[PDB]
């Protein structure tokens, strides 16, 4: 039987390898926050402290 | 022996005294790749 199951195994291995790579590489975050340039040098840290 | 109607064909397709393959090469190739 091993004669004919080459392509299935070859595709299975690649599909699982991609899953492993994505699990290892994808950033783990849920919020993306952006702000303008007019906030102060110390006034900015207060925002992240409040969110934190 | 002369009563066989098959003499119609083998005088045309298969000349007497010449051996000819049972199957064509394309069939053999098709069979070979089937197992894989």
């Amino acid at each position: 039987p091993l004669q004919a199951v080459g392509m299935p195994v070859a595709l299975y291995n690649g599909l699982m390898e991609r899953a492993l790579e994505q699990c290892d590489g994808t950033p783990n975050s849920k919020w993306f926050v952006t702000a303008g340039r007019d906030i102060g040098e110390v006034q900015s840290k207060e925002i992240k402290d409040g969110i934190d | 022996p002369s009563a066989n109607p098959a003499k119609i064909f083998i005088r045309r397709l298969f000349n007497s005294g010449i051996a000819k393959s049972v199957v064509s090469y394309s069939n053999v190739m098709a069979a070979a790749r089937a197992m894989e």
